[PDB]
RNA sequence: UUCGGGUCUUGUAAUUGGAAUGAGUACAAUGUAAAUACCUUAACGAGGAACAACUGGAGGGCAAGUCUGGUGCCAGCAGCCGCGGUAAUUCCAGCUCCAGUAGCGUAUAUUAAAGUUGUUGCAGUUAAAAAGCUCGUAGUUGAACUUUGGGUCUGGUUGUCCG
RNA sequence: ACCCACUCGGCACCUUACGAGAAAUCAAAGUCUUUGGGUUCUGGGGGGAGUAUGGUCGCAAGGCUGAAACUUAAAGGAAUUG
C-alpha cells in the first residue's frame, strides 16, 4: 500500500530509523506512544476483530444525530493486546480509528504458570482484577489447556492476548461490552502490575533510549 | 518467570522505583528517570557516564519525589546533609 | 396522590367501619 | 428386590447450545472422522472431562505421596496402553494437554482408515459396520473401539468376510446363480 | 466490621438470621407456606383435566390488538374455574362445548403471558386428543 | 500467443456399473425347567436401495431467509423485547436453510446461572433497607504479660561430589 | 485582654485523588474480588400495602407487630443532550 510515515514524534523517528528493535525497549522505559505505526513497526502481525458496534444517540431540536461506537480489540497472541473504543459518524471510520486507537494503547501481559512450570507459559501468574464502571472482572490462573472459561468477549480477548488457560469471574453489569472488556483489559495489563518473588532482585536501569540515541532524534 | 530447563519465559523484566522499591508499569506515564552526571576532580561533567533514579509516577503524584530524591543522592554521596534521616 | 392523603383516606374509612363495630359489637 | 447394577450417562451436552465456532468445530470434526451425531464428539469431550478431573485432582496432590504415584501411573500406563498419549510424555503433566482429537484418532474407524484397508472414512464406517473387520480374530461391528497400541498390528478383514476370504456374498451369489443358469 | 457478627460462637445467630431472612424470597415462601396446595387452582400439579362451561374470547392489551379465542374451564380435581387459552389458527372449533380438556401450564410460572389479559393456562388435550394432532388433522375428534 | 490442453486435484448432475450389508422372514442348533429373545447360521431378504426420520426453529436473545404466494394491527405468532394498519425476513402455506437426532417439543417442580440468601460472599446517603435517642439482662466479642536462647552429640530424608 | 508556637477534645470548613463509588459526590461513603477488628437492626422488583386478620398498648385518636390471594415488565437512582 502507500505509506510514508513521516515520523512527527521522536520516538518514530527512532523506530524509523530502526534503532528500537523491540517492543519490549518501549514498554520497559514506559515510553510515550503517538503513532500506531511504531505499534506496526514492531509487531508486524497485531490481529483483530469488532468486538461490538453500538448506536448512540444525541438528542437535539432537529432529530436524533446517531453516531456508532467501535469497540476493537487487537493483538499477536504471543502476550500484547490493546483495547479501542472509537466513536464516529460512519461505521466503517469508527473501526478504523478504534483500530488506530486499539494499536495505539497495546499493553505488555505477564503469561505465568499454574504450578511446575514445564513448558512456555500457558496462564496467567497470579490472581488479577480490574474495574471498569461497576464491571469487576476477576482472571484466575487455571490449569494446563483447561480453555478460556469466560464470556465470548473476555474469552476472545484472552485468545488475542495468547493466554490459553484461565479462570474469570465477572461481577456487576456485565451486560455493556465496554465496561466489561475495559475491566478484563485492566486486570490483563495489572498482570505485570504484581510484584512476586521472583521478580525481587533490583536491576542496573540501563539508559532510556532516547538517550542513548538522542542524535537520531531532533530532525535538523 | 523460569522455564524449567532454565531459561527465561519472560518479557521485559520491568524496572523498580527506586525510591518505594515497586515495579514501573509499562504504561506508568507519570514516572521519570533521572540522570545525574558524574563530575570529575575539576568539576568537568564526564560525557556518558551519570547515575540513574527510576521515580515512580505515585511518589511524584503525591509530593514526595523531591525529598526521595534528596534522600537517594544523599546516599550515593552527591549532595551533603541536605537530607536528615531523623525528622 | 400524597402518601399523606392516602393515609387519610385509610383512616376515614377506618372511622366508618370503626364506628359500625362499635354499633354492633 | 433384586441388587441394582447402576447405569450411568457418558455425555454432557455444553451450556451454550448454539455457539457459531463451537459448532463450526463440532461439524469439522464429525466431517473430518465421519461421526454420525455430534454426541459422538460430546461423549468424548466427557471422557477428557473425566481424565482430566482426575489428572488435575492428583496434581493437586503433593508430589511423592502414595495416592499420587499409585493412581497417576496407573492412568498414564493406561492412556499410553489406549494409545492417545505418546511414550515422550508420560508425566502427567502432559495428560491434561491432552485433546478431543486425540481419542478421535485412536477410534477403530480412523485405525481402519489409517491401516489403507478402507480407503475413505465413510468407508470406514461401514466396513466396520458391516461385520467385517476383526480386531485379533474377533469381528468387531463397532466403530470407535478405542484401538489400543498392543494389538493395533491385528486388523484385518475377517475370515468369515469375502475379503478375509470366504462366499461373496447375496448380491455377487445371486448374480453368478443368474449367470450360471443363463 | 460488616452487620454479620463474625465470632467462632455465632453460628446460632446467623442461622437464625439467614433463616429469617429467607422468607423475604419468593420462590422458598410459596415452597414454606404450601401456597401451591392450598390457593393455585392445582396444588403442585402441571396438568389438570377440566370440563368447558362456556367459550369465550378476550381483547388484547394496548399494543396489541386483537382478541385471543379463550375457554373457561372448571376443573373436575377440586371444582375451581379458570379461563385457558386454546393455542393455534384453527384450534377454536375443534374444542367443542362441554367437553372434557386437558389444561397445562401456560409457561410463565403461572403469570399471565404475553397480552392475553387473565389467563394463565393453555390446552393441551381435547376429548382425550391432543390439540397439535387435530390441527394438523394427524387424528379427529371421536365427537361422543 | 485470447486460447488452452485440466496438464494436478475437489465437488455438482432424475445420468450409469459392480459390490457389501443388515431391518425383517426362516431350515436348524445353541439358549431355557419348557419356551421366547439374544450369539451363531442354512435358504430368501436393497435401487427412487418407497426398507422413504422426525421434532422445533429461520427479527433479536440464538445457528439458519429482509425468497414466493395468502391474510391485512383480522387470523394468529410471540418464554421476554416485539410482528400483524396492502411489499409481514415473526401469522397460514411452498422453496431453501439451521439445531438435536431415534429422538425432539412442551407443563409444573428443582438445581447452576443467583455475589438475587451472600460463613467463604450481598447491600442500607439518595435505587428496597440505620430502630427518634439513651440505658440494659441474655447472646456475641474482649488489652499486654509469664523459658527465649544457645553448644555438643546423634537418627532418619533430600539435593549434593563421585565409588 | 491580646500576639506567636504547641497539644488535647468538639461543631465545622477549603484543596486534591493518590483511594471509593452507577455517578451526584465522600477525608469518610477510604483502608472491599489483594474480599474477615467487635457488634446490633434492616432490605431481596413494583403494586396490592404498612391493607386485612390475630395479638398487644391507648379513654379516644392511633401506636407496635404485620401477610397472602391477585396483578404487573418494569417501577426506581445518578447523570448527558435537547
Ligand atoms: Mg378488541
Ligand atoms: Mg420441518
Ligand atoms: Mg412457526
Ligand atoms: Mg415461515
Ligand atoms: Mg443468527
Ligand atoms: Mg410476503
Ligand atoms: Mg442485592
Ligand atoms: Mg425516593
Ligand atoms: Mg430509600
Ligand atoms: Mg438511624
Ligand atoms: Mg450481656
Ligand atoms: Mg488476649
Ligand atoms: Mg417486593
Ligand atoms: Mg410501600
Ligand atoms: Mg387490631
Ligand atoms: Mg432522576
Amino acid at each position: 500500500e502507500e505509506k510514508g510515515w513521516v515520523p512527527v514524534t521522536k520516538l518514530g523517528r527512532l523506530v524509523k530509523a530502526g534503532k528500537i528493535s523491540s517492543i519490549e525497549e518501549i514498554f520497559l522505559h514506559s515510553l510515550p506512544v503517538k503513532e500506531f505505526q511504531i505499534i506496526d513497526q514492531l509487531l508486524p502481525n497485531l490481529k483483530d476483530e469488532v468486538m461490538n458496534i453500538k448506536p448512540v444517540q444525541k438528542q437535539t431540536r432537529a432529530g436524533q444525530r446517531t453516531r456508532f461506537k467501535a469497540v476493537v480489540v487487537v493483538g499477536d497472541s504471543n502476550g500484547h493486546v490493546g483495547l479501542g473504543i472509537k466513536t464516529a459518524k460512519e461505521v466503517a471510520g469508527a473501526i478504523r480509528a478504534g483500530i488506530i486507537i486499539a494499536k495505539l494503547s497495546v499493553i505488555p501481559i505477564r503469561r505465568g504458570y499454574w504450578g511446575t512450570n514445564l513448558g512456555q507459559p500457558h496462564s496467567l501468574a497470579t490472581k488479577t482484577s480490574g474495574k471498569c464502571g461497576s464491571v469487576s472482572v476477576r482472571l484466575i490462573p487455571a490449569p494446563r489447556g483447561s480453555g478460556i472459561v469466560a464470556s465470548p468477549a473476555v474469552k476472545k480477548l484472552m485468545q488475542l492476548a495468547g493466554v490459553e488457560d484461565v479462570y474469570t469471574s465477572s461481577t456487576g453489569s456485565t451486560r455493556t461490552l465496554e465496561n466489561t472488556l475495559k475491566a478484563a483489559f485492566v486486570a490483563i495489563g495489572n498482570t505485570y502490575g504484581f510484584l512476586t518473588p521472583n521478580l525481587w532482585e533490583v536491576q542496573a536501569l540501563t539508559p532510556s533510549p532516547m538517550d542513548v540515541y538522542a542524535d537520531y532524534a531532533t530532525a535538523s | 518467570m523460569e522455564n524449567d530447563k532454565g531459561q527465561l519465559v519472560e518479557l521485559y523484566v520491568p524496572r523498580k522505583c527506586s525510591a518505594t522499591n515497586r515495579i514501573i508499569k509499562a504504561k506508568d506515564h507519570s514516572s521519570v528517570q533521572i540522570n545525574i552526571a558524574q563530575v570529575d576532580e575539576e568539576g568537568r561533567a564526564i560525557p556518558g557516564e551519570y547515575v540513574t533514579y527510576a521515580l515512580s509516577g505515585y511518589i511524584r503524584a503525591r509530593g514526595e519525589a523531591d525529598d526521595s530524591l534528596n534522600r537517594l543522592a544523599q546516599q550515593d554521596g552527591l549532595l551533603k546533609n541536605v537530607w536528615s534521616y531523623s525528622r | 396522590m400524597r402518601a399523606k392523603w392516602r393515609k387519610k383516606r385509610t383512616r376515614r374509612l377506618k372511622r366508618k367501619r370503626r364506628k359500625v363495630r362499635a354499633r354492633s359489637k | 428386590p433384586r441388587a441394582p447394577r447402576t447405569y450411568s450417562k457418558t455425555y454432557s451436552t455444553p451450556k451454550r447450545p448454539y455457539e457459531s465456532a463451537r459448532l463450526d468445530a463440532e461439524l469439522k470434526l464429525a466431517g473430518e472422522y465421519g461421526l454420525k451425531n455430534k454426541r459422538e464428539i460430546y461423549r468424548i469431550s466427557f471422557q477428557l472431562s473425566k481424565i482430566r478431573r482426575a489428572a488435575r485432582d492428583l496434581l493437586t496432590r503433593d508430589e511423592k505421596d502414595p495416592k499420587r504415584l499409585f493412581e497417576g501411573n496407573a492412568l498414564i500406563r493406561r492412556l499410553v496402553r489406549i494409545g492417545v498419549l505418546s511414550e515422550d510424555k508420560k508425566k502427567l503433566d502432559y495428560v491434561l494437554a491432552l485433546k478431543v482429537e486425540d481419542f478421535l484418532e485412536r477410534r477403530l474407524q480412523t485405525q481402519v482408515y489409517k491401516l489403507g484397508l478402507a480407503k475413505s472414512v465413510h468407508h470406514a464406517r461401514v466396513l466396520i459396520s458391516q461385520r467385517h473387520i476383526a480386531v485379533g480374530k474377533q469381528i468387531v461391528n463397532i466403530p470407535s473401539f478405542m484401538v489400543r497400541l498392543e494389538s493395533e498390528k491385528h486388523i484385518d478383514f475377517a475370515r468369515t468376510s469375502p475379503f478375509g476370504g470366504a462366499r461373496p456374498g447375496r448380491v455377487a451369489r445371486k448374480r453368478a446363480a443368474a449367470a450360471g443358469g443363463e | 466490621g460488616k452487620g454479620k457478627p463474625r465470632g467462632l460462637n455465632s453460628a446460632r445467630k446467623l442461622r437464625v438470621h439467614r433463616r429469617n431472612n429467607r422468607w423475604a424470597e419468593t420462590t422458598y415462601k410459596k415452597r414454606l407456606l404450601g401456597t401451591a396446595f392450598k390457593s393455585s387452582p392445582f396444588g403442585g400439579s402441571s396438568h389438570a383435566k377440566g370440563i368447558v362451561l362456556e367459550k369465550i374470547g378476550i381483547e388484547s392489551k394496548q399494543p396489541n390488538s386483537a382478541i385471543r379465542k379463550c375457554v373457561r374451564v372448571q376443573l373436575i380435581k377440586n371444582g375451581k374455574k379458570v379461563t385457558a387459552f386454546v393455542p393455534n389458527d384453527g384450534c377454536l372449533n375443534f374444542v367443542d362445548e362441554n367437553d372434557e380438556v386437558l389444561l397445562a401450564g401456560f409457561g410463565r410460572k403461572g403469570k399471565a403471558k404475553g397480552d392475553i389479559p387473565g389467563v394463565r393456562f393453555k390446552v393441551v388435550k381435547v376429548s382425550g386428543v391432543s390439540l397439535l394432532a387435530l390441527w394438523k388433522e394427524k387424528k379427529e375428534k371421536p365427537r361422543s
